[PDB]
């Protein structure tokens, strides 16, 4: 029929003030559960007495949470009391408490600056969640590198959870990185920083283009060199790129002419737009001990003679590998249950493996060979029948493994690319459990994604009944987000492998989407994996900004049309795009300001965490076994049933086998910038009405150019709200 | 010296800069300890004549 | 016919017991220690290989 099962998984890594997900398994009834995870300590004063409810079948999973502790971390030795009326069982774990505080970030206009404006920052505050968070904070100060504080202000509260400013700057600073500081009551500290320089704005520029990698096998090659004063006035005269393989870490005491081959092409410049060349391939002859083929140019301008210099692409791209492979989606954890589908592909040089090379599909130790080849519009999509023990690894272009290791003498090595993995078994002694293919492609957003979920019972199952359950858990950054119950009348004694699950995707999750699943049987033994996927940047306040449509520059009337969730206060940074398309805003951007929140994924044991057990530490249990011998304590394995708890980053305290220490008996073994107008155009706040707010923009005339709005909306009735890009010419 | 009685009494200045001047100062009155004589006078650097 | 790593079921339920032996005198050895050797159904199971 079955025993009791009791799984109270628990997230070790806590949130105060802020809600953290606490479940607990039961099925297979018996008398009565009422578990209490409770912090031990000496007198019940720390203890977080959780008396949890305790039915079978069921899910309904409990947001416990805990005050301020007493230091920011601390070790607390905490057990799940099974309050049974008769039965009692206890497990501790040390409690990975954290006084996490609420998250804060900067944003500024630009980091370079010229000597002599006004630099204008903002600074914005939420927690856990994504909405905004009014907050005191003790100070924050702008720093000169001298260590000496060039800006300070003291106390100040924040109006909406951010809070704007206007900073003077004197002409003459340190030419350098200015740098912001923040610290709040617990001492948290956040950093923003902004260069400065009176950057002289040069009158001349040129630029080369050659690709970067480039394969043996190849037929020709374009190169774009032009020189062009102000990057806008494609100018006369005559250009010539030389390319030289002068040598592999040359040393110069022969003296020698370095140039080992060289190649020469030469061709006047075109007046509209920037010249263009043709070099081939072959000429360079750009063989394997051939050497460093440095890529550089020559310009000089006709009518006028001030023929400037560029070492552009000087240093080139030695490509040891050749024909260089990889893998695409090779499968995060094989298992018997559904043939898996790793993946590969090939990328060489501009990136277009040959159309239909058939590969060497070869798993060895399963044996199971089956050639294939890469298709227009689809990869290798392959599987291998493993009939066989744990150890598997696979590999394609194959031929060997080694290339033919006779000797290199560190002379010179043939090494081409071959896309070799190993691979490791779950530690099923059931050897019945579900694979999950990973979703990793593309995923939009606002809608549900039904998993694909394939799975097996070994021997059938043994007693089972009409109604096995199987739940899928989405562990989420140290903590559980949603709940899911499934269920499927198992067949008693022949496999079948089609399961069923899905899980809505809007916002409110890790980067990573932690989902698992596992088989909850009545024999004491319970078998799932992780189900890592994607996740995509979605926003709470979808927000789109218009503007009155791009005409000459004197009509200083305009419009800066925004329209978001109906209210908000919002950052109505409208400036330059050359200030972004001269260096990309990788600090300021939605999926940006996703992944500054810090603990990404705590996940496994902690530093801080203490060593827990009651007697399977206790070395050399020696004694009184029916079977051979008696081994390590451990679960140990890359896939053991309790390494899926581990690679979740949550703990248990269960009748069934899960849990192994760690202090305790293990065996091993088996320059300058170029610049333009920094001029800013547009910066001030507002509050966005329900119909959404038209705040009349100002042109900037004499100033043509791809311009930007950095606009920033946040608001507690949608969270924030970004225009992460919308164009104005 | 004087950008202690520059910090508030403006109602313009940006006291953050005389509020770090005080900190400069905090080694300025020990290297005036330095530039000290025994006798009671001072100068460049301090004594022996 | 036995092997030491045969078996392939089940594991101990509160620890991983993976394969391992005893240097003590075993029962194959006792019909050895006798001087002579035997066929049983009587398990003899132990490390071979
Ligand atoms: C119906 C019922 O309570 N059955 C058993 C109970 O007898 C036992 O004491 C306990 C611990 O094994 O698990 C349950
Ligand atoms: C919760 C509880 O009863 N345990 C003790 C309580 O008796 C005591 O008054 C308090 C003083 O800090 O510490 C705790
Ligand atoms: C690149 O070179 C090839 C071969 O000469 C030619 O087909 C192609 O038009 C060239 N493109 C440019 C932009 O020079
Ligand atoms: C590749 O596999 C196919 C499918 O069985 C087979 O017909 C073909 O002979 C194989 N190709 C090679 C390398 O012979
Ligand atoms: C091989 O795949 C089959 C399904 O075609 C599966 O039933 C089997 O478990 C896999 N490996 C073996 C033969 O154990
Ligand atoms: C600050 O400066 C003002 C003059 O600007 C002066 O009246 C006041 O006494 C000073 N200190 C205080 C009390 O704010």
């Amino acid at each position: 029929s079955g025993k009791p099962q009791y799984m109270v998984l628990v997230p070790s890594l806590l949130h105060t003030e802020t809600t953290e997900k606490g479940c607990v398994l039961l099925s297979y009834l018996n008398e009565t559960v009422t578990v209490s995870a409770s912090l031990e300590s000496v007198r019940g004063n720390r203890s977080l007495f959780t008396d949890l409810e305790a039915e079978n079948d069921v899910l309904h999973c409990v947001a416990f949470a805990v005050p301020k502790s007493s230091s920011n971390e601390e070790v607390m030795f905490l057990t799940v009391q099974v309050k049974g009326p008769t039965q009692e069982f206890k497990k501790r774990t040390t409690v990975m408490v954290k006084n996490e505080d609420s998250l804060v970030f900067v944003q500024t206009d630009k980091s370079i600056y010229k000597p002599g404006q006004t630099v204008k920052f903002r600074v914005v505050s939420m927690d856990e969640n994504f909405h905004p968070l009014n907050e005191l904070i003790p100070l924050v100060y702008i720093q000169d590198p001298k260590g000496n504080r060039i800006a300070q202000w003291q106390s100040f509260q924040l109006e909406g959870g951010l809070k704007q400013f206007s900073f003077p700057l004197s002409s003459e600073p340190f030419q350098g990185s200015y740098k912001v500081v923040v610290q709040k009551k617990s001492g948290g500290r956040t950093e923003h920083p902004f260069t400065v320089e009176e950057f002289v704005l040069p009158k001349f520029e040129v630029q080369v283009t050659v690709p970067k990698i480039i394969t043996i096998l190849e037929e020709e090659m374009n190169v774009s060199v032009c020189g062009l004063y102000t990057y806008g006035k494609p100018v006369p005269g005559h250009v010539t790129v030389s390319i030289c393989r002068k040598y592999s870490d040359a040393s110069d005491c022969h003296g020698e002419d370095s140039q080992a081959f060289c190649e020469k092409f030469s061709g006047q410049l075109n007046s509209h737009g920037c010249f263009y060349q043709q070099v081939k391939t072959k000429v360079f002859q750009l063989k394997r001990k051939e050497y460093e083929m440095k890529l550089h140019t020559e310009a000089q301008i006709q009518e006028e003679g001030t023929v400037v210099e560029l070492t552009g692409r000087q240093s080139s791209e030695i490509t040891r590998t050749i024909t260089k492979l990889s893998f695409v989606k090779v499968d995060s954890h094989f298992r018997q249950g559904i043939p898996f589908f790793g993946q590969v592909r090939l990328v060489d040089g501009k990136g277009v493996p040959i159309p239909n090379k058939v590969i060497f599909i070869r798993g060895n130790e399963a044996n199971y060979y089956s050639n294939a080849t890469t298709d227009e519009h689809g990869l290798v999509q392959f599987s291998i029948n493993t009939t066989n023990v744990m150890g598997t690894s696979l590999t394609v272009r194959v031929n060997y493994k080694d290339r033919s290791p006779c000797y290199g003498y560190q002379w010179v090595s043939e090494e081409h690319e071959e896309a070799h993995h190993t691979a490791y078994l779950v530690f099923s002694p059931s050897k019945s459990f579900v694979h999950l293919e990973p979703m990793s492609h593309e995923l939009p957003c606002g809608h549900t994604q039904t998993v694909q979920a394939h799975y097996i019972l070994n021997g059938g199952t043994l007693l089972g009944l009409k109604k096995l359950s199987f739940y899928y858990l989405i562990m989420a950054k140290g903590g559980i987000v949603r709940t899911g119950t499934h269920g499927l009348l198992v067949k008693q004694e022949d496999m079948k492998g089609h399961f069923s699950i899905s899980i809505p995707v809007k916002s409110d999750i890790a980067p990573v989407a932690r989902l698992l699943i596992y088989a909850v049987l009545p024999t004491g033994d319970v078998i799932g994996d992780s189900a890592k996927y994607d996740v995509e940047n979605c926003l709470a306040n979808k927000v789109d900004l218009s503007f009155s449509p791009s005409q000459s520059l004197p009509a200083s009337h305009a419009h800066l049309r925004v329209t978001a969730a109906p209210q908000s206060v919002c950052a109505l940074r409208a400036v330059d795009q050359s200030v972004l398309l001269m260096k990309p805003d990788a600090e300021l951007s939605a999926s940006s300001v996703y992944n500054l929140l810090p603990e990404k994924d705590l996940t496994g044991f902690p530093g801080p965490l203490n060593d827990q057990d009651n007697e399977d530490c206790i070395n050399r249990h020696n004694v009184y076994i029916n079977g051979i011998t008696y081994t390590p304590v451990s679960s140990t394995n890359e896939k053991d049933m309790y390494s899926f708890l581990e690679d979740m980053g949550l703990k248990a305290f269960t009748n069934s086998k899960i849990r192994k220490p760690k202090m305790c008996p293990q065996l091993q073994q088996y320059e300058t910038v170029r610049k333009y107008f920094p001029e800013t155009w547009i910066w001030d706040l507002v509050v966005v009405n329900s119909a959404g707010v038209a705040e009349v923009g100002v042109t900037v005339p004499d100033t043509i150019t791809e311009w930007k709005a950095g606009a920033f909306c946040l608001s507690e009735d949608a969270g924030l709200g970004i225009s992460s890009t919308a164009s104005l010419r | 010296i004087y950008v202690l009685d520059y910090l508030n009494e403006t109602q313009q200045l940006t006291p953050e800069i005389k509020s770090k001047a005080i900190g400069y100062l905090n080694t300025g009155y020990q290297r005036q300890l330095n530039y000290k004589h025994y006798d009671g006078s001072y100068s460049t650097f301090g004594e022996r004549y």
